[PDB]
């Protein structure tokens, strides 16, 4: 059986910075193909980032440098140390694994959701 | 005088997967690269290293010819210094990467209707691959705990797909046959110059 859990929603502002976790039974998220995707009032299933079992990470155009990707390999769960976001960020992150590839990859799990909430 | 003939590779009637990349070790005969840079026939011609039109008066000690073909869209991944899938899992480039890359559009003559099977292209991997190197393999993929090895399910993953090439494709979703020259330098004199 694969669980996740999605945790990391809180009264944050737009240019500081939190944490996010993900974490998974069964495979490995040091060995498996994660990919981070987000819905929003107002958006689609819009996808964030993604990790490269070769070690290798990609964003999307918004979110490339400010966010960073991070992952414990005896932990077997996966962080996103969400750093310098905007206003804009408001939104509900989902983790899950892509099978294999297209307009999004195919995802045959979906996160639990944390919704983010920029506001002071 | 006493030319060596390249049409076997550039003009070559089938290639194979990227996976499973040919080489073609060549010395000791005379190249005619202007001829090729001239053609015009090419959507994509980059020549790392050197310069593309004055690299003639120059000559190296050997040429090995690698072969492959590859949608339309990843293209840019062959680059020293670049990522992606193919990059990281089928063909890996060295950062001080000299040789010299030729890609153009090759659905007319490889993408028939349904697309085609014949090409085989890895999708996982422990790591990245090192550059310069080749996997021959059909090991199943293990992607869990459970040994993967004669038997499918979850996390028993086959590594390599096929390609879906229909003649109705898009622009970045076409079969795009990418030779690429690499060019070296030792104690060896140079041989491949005319």
């Amino acid at each position: 059986e694969v669980q996740l859990v999605e945790t990391g929603g809180g009264l944050i502002q737009p240019g500081g910075s939190l944490r996010l976790s993900c974490a998974v039974s069964g495979f490995t998220v040091s060995l498996n193909y994660m990919s981070w995707v987000r819905q929003a009032p107002g958006k689609g299933l819009e996808w964030v980032s993604s990790i490269y079992s070769g070690g290798s990470t990609f964003y999307a155009d918004s979110v490339k440098g400010r966010f960073t990707i991070s992952r414990d390999n005896s932990k077997n769960t996966l962080y996103l140390q969400m750093n310098s976001l905007r206003a804009e960020d408001t939104a509900v992150y989902y983790c899950a694994r892509g099978l294999g590839f297209g307009e999004l990859p195919p995802f045959d799990f979906w996160g639990q959701g944390t919704l983010v909430t920029v506001s002071s | 005088t006493n030319l060596c003939p390249f049409g076997e590779v550039f003009n070559a009637t089938r290639f194979a997967s990227v996976y499973a990349w040919n080489r073609k070790r060549i010395s000791n005969c005379v190249a005619d690269y202007s001829v090729l840079y001239n053609s015009a026939s090419f959507s994509t011609f980059k020549c790392y290293g050197v310069s593309p039109t004055k690299l003639n008066d120059l000559c190296f000690t050997n040429v090995y010819a690698d072969s492959f073909v590859i949608r339309g869209d990843e293209v840019r991944q062959i680059a020293p210094g670049q990522t992606g899938k193919i990059a990281d899992y089928n063909y890996k480039l060295p950062d001080d990467f000299t040789g010299c890359v030729i890609a153009w559009n090759s659905n007319n003559l490889d993408s028939k209707v349904g697309g085609n099977y014949n090409y085989l292209y890895r999708l996982f991997r422990k790591s990245n691959l090192k550059p310069f190197e080749r996997d021959i393999s059909t090991e199943i993929y293990q992607a869990g705990s459970t040994p993967c090895n004669g038997v499918e399910g979850f996390n028993c993953y086959f590594p390599l797909q096929s390609y879906g090439f229909q003649p109705t494709n898009g622009v970045g979703y076409q079969p795009y046959r990418v030779v690429v020259l690499s060019f070296e330098l030792l104690h060896a004199p140079a041989t491949v110059c005319g």
